[PDB]
């Protein structure tokens, strides 16, 4: 019956232009386009963390060496190390 | 930062223990040694080589030397106490 066709109607004109169009809003004063759209689609990166993690910054690993592939000038000492050790053991 | 390595340095570690000391003693004190009572040289042949083997090796020990050097007095009745002073 009319009086939920009517209001069935009613939302076919109030929110109809809120979400189901984009006509902005007639009873709002403040509009409806420049918030979630444009300010607030950076939103969610407005809350977390923006250029470094989002971007994700895909970084290269940092690269660890060896010993500095310098054994004779340890390898001995630890060797005569190990004599004192050894004489301790 | 590595793998320590003191499992094998007693290639120049077995020279300043103690026991070394007296391993290199010992050892020494060995080889030469005579196994079984070998040389003992037992056959005695020195002058009077019988009194070596009867009372003079030790074995006895007794009063038998001077027991014999008191018969040799005794035996010398007529040579020293008389037919002299």
């Amino acid at each position: 019956q009319d009086l939920y066709l009517r209001e069935l109607k009613d939302t076919k004109l109030a929110p109809s232009t809120l979400q189901d169009a984009e006509g902005n809003v007639k009873p709002w004063n403040p509009p409806q386009k420049p918030n979630l759209p444009e300010l607030e689609l950076q939103g969610p990166e407005a809350l977390k963390a923006y250029t470094e993690q989002n971007v994700e910054t895909a970084h290269v690993a940092k690269e660890s060496e060896e010993g500095e592939s310098e054994p004779i000038e340890e390898d001995w000492l630890v060797l005569d190390d190990a004599e004192e050790t050894k004489e301790s053991h | 930062v590595s793998t320590l390595i003191p499992p094998k340095v007693v290639s120049s570690k077995n020279i300043g223990s103690a026991p070394n000391a007296k391993r290199i003693a010992n050892v020494v004190h060995f080889y030469k040694s005579l196994p079984q009572g070998p040389a003992p040289a037992i056959k005695a042949n020195t002058r009077l080589a019988r009194y070596k083997a009867k009372y003079f090796d030790g074995d006895n020990a007794s009063g038998k030397p001077l027991w014999h050097f008191a018969l040799g007095i005794i035996a010398f009745g007529y040579s020293m106490e008389y037919y002299f002073h």
